[PDB]
RNA sequence: GAUGUGUGCU
């Protein structure tokens, strides 16, 4: 992690030198140095959600006892709770490497091809749908207002939750 | 006279769990028979649940409570 | 406490005049003064015109071949007459002129129950060797502003907008008054423009009975 | 009612499933009394009935017939609404 | 004076507070007759002598 | 003025915040220690010159103004080999 | 024919029903606020004040939208969640949204505010009561220095 | 010689007079600015613009309220006032926003008879603008549908 | 006209057009509300037909924009002009010298928080002297097409109406003109062979100044046409 | 054309006795601040009453000095003087002693009677004591005027605040009558000093405004 | 109804 060269760093190699605490902090304080400039308070509760986002994906860097591939870029929820199950065995898990994607990247490889469709890219999603046979679940709050039925945000989440443990 | 619903929020501590119930209630009092827990001073529906909501005497508990003691009460007179 | 009394009337003009109010206790000329100018300003009655059917013209929008005004300009000089019809509340002016020159208010056919109070005001100029305007003006009374677009047939009656209204202007000045052996005693002057179709006297009299009669609610 | 969207390749024997009928004749409604052609673009046999329980022949014009396919052109007297799901 | 009211009395002493700040400051104001004329931008006496 | 609620939008209400101020951004030497106290020098890496004062060789190396009462007050970025006075 | 009575059926169909007021780019969420309607004569929506800072609305000449929340739990979202009254903090920040602004205080600012010398300028009041009863009066001026006795 | 002209009348030099308030009779205290200023009418009238709808005709193909003040249409719902309504966690009125006064001809209805029989109650069903992305994607060689 | 000026206006309110400018000067011989008629300066006349020149000034006629384009004449009668200087006055001109708006008495001041952010507090005695009051004419069109079962006629035939309704229009199906009519009236009496009559849109009230009939090649006439 | 909604007083909603507030609707347009302001004009400064003109303390010549013992300063006792309320019988002007000794408040109800003269609070507090000897004693003047009378205009002087209205403001509102466009509807809320009640101090300044229209009312 | 053009307003 220390400099090699001078310059400004790409927020990839701090995130996999320097970890993810160090990442977050340098888009906040970049961002709100941007912000603080012109006098706009913005808390960094909101900048670290984005951060959150940014950060979903991870690539794997062993199998173990999982059955993921080599280089395939699963989601980091995935990970976790398929090694936090196989730790709960006596089986080992699998070791992964966080990525970073920019809010573009971030939003077309999330896991509901509505979503993406509607986002944009809509013909180079529907393709990759469509070949991978895949299947959308309905749970953001983007497909719900699509399809028409209450968003999971508010009192939809009171609604949304009786219908799921109804199964 | 219904301004500010703090004080319903401070009784139902959710602010989305009090939608869900104050709409509840209201429908009762709209749609169904019953009559206001609360003297009405040409309130609204949704202003008169909110203002029991406020006074204390009605919650999603007691509601519920209400709703399964008339049911099994319809049920006995049925017979 | 003492009390005003209309003192003074110093009619300056034929239109504006000056009434006087004195003695006023101390603090009560603004009082009077202003509760008299606003109710002067807001509610006086008067007469307007109303309806207009020129003889040959359908509506407003058009124009009649001799005269160097449209009917709406027509319409506006009418709206700007100062009429004071004395028994009735609605009368109807017969206006028949013919020939060059203007059409001054002054070549109104009116009755003994109409006073037109300013016979200078011009209306039309036909301009036309053989030209003839005979219209049928509809003055009647009223109070405030009435557009023709609130109130309430055939396709000749063309309406005007009646501002129903003598005042024009009111001003109203508070100084010490001479009263022998006092002082902190006001004397109130209203100077008051009216159009001519109404009396200064008259005027304070009907302020002063307005605010007495809201009063009496209490 | 339904709790998930799945998309996939339409292979040719679906695509025969979802039709309704087929097209061969490259002509919309005929320019004349406007009523659609025989197997057309637009098509009462094929798609639907152009009028709300009416055919297109004109032999049937109530609810009391609904659901018999015409014989003059197979055209059967259903709701209009179905040209916008066949 | 407002985000103190609102952490010392709570919302709805506020929002009472806010339309009463809101009326007050309006007619005083208004029967203050705080114009703009020319005569109060007024130019400095050195402008002349610095430029 | 609470904990947030469970279940509600803060993903939303996180870019919009983000996202609002947007209309308002644009689109188109010597270490002068300022005021009372103590300095550190973080990761020191340093060696006593012949003009009797200090050397730094590492470029990581932060200088730091602590006040009287122990709480960071000032912090400021030294090159690599910077001279400094006290 | 908008007879008289379909005017207050009209003034009670709308005593207690919020209607959304959305300002045209709705660039956060204090774009859409519930207010309770007041009839008035026009044809423009008069719009309180204080709200015009969090709409970033001017009035300028730009325009506004109603909606109108038709079911019952509408209207409690309407004025439990989107009443303008429940948004006096922004949730960008911590910070107050409901400031007053440009002529609330140009009017709190001459008001509370001094001059050295004044109308009365040594008078001991009794109370906030005495000095409106002296200011209204014409006895002192807005910007004296008085001596008040305040609980 | 703004002020020359103003003392070949009779009015101050200063510009400003003092004006009276007109419904308490007392000073503005301060001198105010009045003079004659050249206003224009600018043709943005105000019964051009003012809009309402309840209910009127609606679109053919996607069937939404039809648009503009010619047509008697509705106000455009954005997509950046649904984040508006996400925000808040309103859920039943975005949810009547885009199923009840909006596509969904069959409970659209149900509504209006609903709402003019003393019940205030929505038995929504699905925008009938989803079933046309639906057909227009099945009409790609893409089979597009809905599980159980 | 504007009081304060720019010296502008004389300028722009003669190079656009909308002013009936003098040709060759003269003497005004006859002035009325709609032609101005010139006797020109024989010093100006040619050699053969010396005769005058007319002005047909444009009497309430519509704009692009729905608005009154309206000239009216500003010289009287028997009274020189010579070339180049207006004759009538166009719209929004005063005296050939342009003038958008009125000279009103402002004092900047807060009211009450009635000219709050921008907003302006107008008095009762601006609309009373109708001094904004503008004018707006809009055409409304209804076309009689050959449609199937046979074409569409003008007639006033209108079934299912009440008598209102038919009140305004003549015999010949079209409303009357001058007839102060309001939203929802019938303007033109349409018959489809099974209606589509002519209505006025909702709101909008008027005065009809002028109903105007095109007709092809044929159709024989009716005698409003 | 000389008829006008002549308004009704529609409640005379009262807080706490002495803080009443009426409404009157449905005024005629704009007569709102017409009646509210004269109203507000004569309750506040032009009617009359008793208040204490001056006093004089024993053992005090001037304004900026100290009793020993009394826990308040003269400057103060002043202020605790110029809120008495006082109701005066057919005299214009009387004089009042308040001797009193002892720890404790001298309040109101620890003056001589002195007949006819009514303090209408007795729970006026005028002056603390600290002493068992710390004897106090004074000779207020109360006298009779009109209106609010400072004492830089006019033996230790007190601004003699004559009139009972303490707080007069009317604030107009918009109200309908069952078609007419937009009425006034006049909201006045008075407080007095006890020595008077609103709803009748209403009707005396109402009087006294009526009064001054009798020599030029039409009688219609 | 679709599209385009243009103007304008935020
Ligand atoms: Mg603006
Ligand atoms: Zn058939």
């Amino acid at each position: 992690g220390d400099v090699i060269s001078d310059g400004p760093e790409a927020p990839h190699d701090i995130l996999r030198l320097r970890g993810v605490h160090a990442v977050t902090r340098y888009i906040v304080n970049e961002v709100q140095d941007v912000y603080r400039l012109q006098g706009v308070k913005i808390n960094d509760k909101h900048i670290e959600v984005i951060v959150r986002q940014m950060l979903r994906k991870a690539t794997i860097v062993n199998a173990g006892s999982s059955d993921f591939l080599e280089g395939e870029q699963v989601e980091y929820s995935r990970v976790k709770i398929a090694n936090r199950e196989l730790e709960a065995n006596g089986k080992v898990g699998a070791t992964y490497s966080r990525d970073l994607l920019g809010i573009t990247k971030a939003s077309l490889a999330t896991e509901s091809f509505i979503s993406a469709a509607s986002f944009q890219e809509t013909t180079r999603v529907l393709t990759e749908a469509a070949v991978a046979g895949k299947r959308d679940e309905l749970r953001g709050l983007k497909e719900n207002v699509i399809v028409g039925r209450l968003i999971p945000a508010g009192t939809g989440y009171a609604y949304h939750q009786d219908r799921m443990r109804r199964r | 006279a219904r301004v500010t619903v703090q004080d319903a929020v401070e009784k139902i501590g959710n602010r989305f769990d009090l939608v869900l119930v104050a709409a509840r209630r209201a429908r009762q009092m709209q749609v169904g028979g019953k009559d206001p827990l609360v003297p009405e001073e040409n309130d609204k529906t949704t202003v008169i649940a909110l203002r029991e909501i406020e006074e204390g005497l009605i919650n999603n508990q007691i509601l519920d409570v209400r709703e399964r003691q008339e049911q099994q009460e319809q049920e006995a007179a049925e017979l | 406490f003492l009390k005003p009394r209309l003192v003074d009337i110093e009619q300056v003009s034929s239109t504006h005049a000056k009434v006087t109010l004195e003695p006023l206790e101390r603090g009560f000329g603004h009082t009077l003064g202003n509760a008299l100018r606003r109710i002067l300003l807001s509610s006086m009655p008067g007469c307007a015109v109303t309806e207009v059917e020129i003889d040959g013209v359908l509506h407003e929008y058009s124009t009649k071949e001799g005269v160097q005004e449209d009917i709406l300009e027509i319409l506006l000089n009418l709206k700007g007459l100062a009429v004071r019809v004395q028994g009735k509340d609605e009368v109807i002016l017969t206006l028949n002129k013919s020939g060059i020159g203007p059409v001054t208010a002054a070549d109104i056919t009116h009755d003994g129950d109409v006073e037109i109070v300013k016979p200078q005001h011009v209306i039309c100029h036909l301009t036309d060797e053989n030209a003839s305007i005979s219209m049928r003006i509809k003055v009647q009374r009223g109070r405030g502003y009435v557009p023709a677009s609130t109130r309430i047939r055939p396709i000749g009656r063309l309406l005007v907008d009646a501002c129903y209204s003598p005042v024009e202007r009111i001003a109203y000045n508070v100084e010490a008054a001479r009263v022998e052996q006092r002082t902190d005693l006001d004397k109130l002057v209203i100077e008051m423009e009216t159009n001519g179709t109404i009396d200064p006297e008259e005027a304070i009299r009907r302020a002063a009975t307005i605010l007495a009669e809201q009063l009496e609610a209490f | 009612e339904f709790d998930a969207i799945k998309i996939a390749l339409a292979s040719p024997d679906m695509i025969r499933s979802w039709s309704f009928g087929e097209v061969k004749k490259p002509e919309t409604i005929n320019y004349r009394t406007f009523k659609p052609e025989r197997d057309g673009l637009f098509c009462a046999r094929i798609f639907g009935p152009v009028k709300d329980y009416e055919c297109l022949c004109g032999k049937y014009k109530r609810l009391k017939h609904r659901g018999v396919i015409c014989e003059k052109c197979g055209v059967e007297v259903t709701q209009t609404k179905v040209r916008r799901e066949r | 004076m407002l985000n103190t009211c609102y952490r010392i009395l709570g919302l709805k002493p506020t929002v009472i507070f806010a339309d009463q700040i809101m009326y007050t400051g309006f007619a005083y104001a208004a029967r203050s007759g705080a114009s703009v004329g020319i005569d109060d931008m007024v130019i400095p006496e050195k402008k002349h002598e610095i430029i | 003025g609470h904990i947030i609620n469970k279940g509600e939008a803060i993903g939303v209400i996180a870019a919009q915040s983000i996202g609002e101020p947007g209309t308002q951004l644009t689109m188109r030497s010597s270490i002068q220690v300022k005021n009372k106290g103590s300095i550190k020098l973080s990761n020191v890496k340093s060696v006593v010159n012949s003009s009797g004062k200090l050397v730094i060789t590492s470029r990581n190396t932060e200088l730091k103004l602590i006040d009287e009462f122990g709480r960071t007050k000032e912090s400021y970025k030294v090159p690599y080999g910077a001279v400094l006075a006290k | 024919r908008e007879e008289a009575v379909v005017w207050d059926i009209l003034d009670e169909v709308i005593r207690e029903h919020p209607v959304l007021l959305n300002r045209a780019p709705t660039l956060h969420r204090l774009g859409i606020q519930a207010f309770e309607p007041v009839l008035i004569e026009g044809k423009a929506i008069q719009l309180h004040p204080l709200v015009c800072a969090a709409y970033n609305a001017d009035f300028d000449g730009d325009q506004m939208a109603v909606h109108v929340p038709l079911t019952l739990e509408a209207q409690l979202e309407a004025r439990a969640l989107m009443m303008s009254t429940n948004n006096i903090l922004s949730p960008a920040n911590g910070e107050p949204i409901i400031v007053p602004s440009q002529d609330v205080v140009l009017g709190l600012y001459y008001m509370t505010r001094d001059c050295v010398n004044a109308k009365g300028e040594g008078m001991v009041l009794t109370g906030p009561k005495e000095a409106e009863r002296l200011y209204r009066s014409g006895l002192a001026s807005l910007h004296a220095r008085v001596k008040v006795r305040i609980t | 010689e703004i002020k020359e002209l103003l003392k070949l009348g009779d009015l101050p030099t200063s510009g400003q007079i003092r004006l009276y308030d007109g419904r308490t009779g007392e000073q503005f205290e301060r001198p105010v600015t009045v003079g004659y200023m050249y206003m224009l009418k600018l043709n943005h009238l105000v019964d051009d613009k003012m809009h309402a709808r309840s209910t009127g005709s609606y679109s053919l193909v996607t069937q939404q309220p039809l648009g503009g003040k010619a047509q008697f249409g509705g106000q455009r719902f954005g997509e950046m006032e649904v984040w508006a309504l996400e925000a808040y966690g309103a859920a039943y009125t975005l949810q009547e926003m885009l199923t009840v006064k909006s596509d969904d001809v069959n409970g659209r209805t149900k509504m209006y008879k609903n709402i003019v029989d003393g019940n205030h109650q929505m038995e929504p069903g699905m925008p009938e603008s989803f079933n046309v992305l639906l057909k227009e994607i099945r009409s790609l060689g893409i089979n597009i549908e809905l599980e159980d | 006209k504007p009081l304060v000026g720019t010296g502008m206006e004389r300028a722009v309110a003669v190079d656009s057009g909308v002013t009936a400018v003098a040709k060759r000067g003269g003497v005004v011989q006859y002035v009325d509300a709609s032609r101005i008629v010139i006797k020109v300066n024989e010093d100006e006349m040619y050699p053969g037909e010396a005769g005058i020149d007319i002005y047909n000034l444009t009497k309430y006629t519509r704009s692009n924009q729905n608005t009154c384009i309206n000239q009216m004449p500003c010289v009287s009668l028997g009274e020189p002009v010579e070339r180049g200087d207006v004759l009538a006055d166009g719209p929004s001109t005063d005296l050939g010298e342009l003038a958008l708006g009125q000279n009103m008495r402002v004092a900047f001041m807060p009211w009450n928080g009635y000219n709050f952010e921008d907003s302006i507090l107008v008095s009762e005695r601006v609309v009373q002297e109708d001094r904004f009051t503008t004018i707006h004419i809009q055409e409304l069109a209804c076309v009689s097409r050959d449609t199937k079962l046979g074409p569409e006629e003008i007639t006033a035939d209108i079934p299912n109406v009440g008598e209102a309704a038919l009140s305004k229009l003549d015999e010949s199906g079209i409303v009357y003109i001058g007839a102060e009519v309001t939203g929802g009236d019938i303007l033109v009496g349409k018959v489809t062979p099974k209606d589509s009559s002519l209505r006025v849109p909702n709101g909008v009230s008027g005065t009809v100044i002028d109903v105007q009939v095109f007709t092809r090649d044929g159709v024989e006439k009716d005698k409003r046409a």
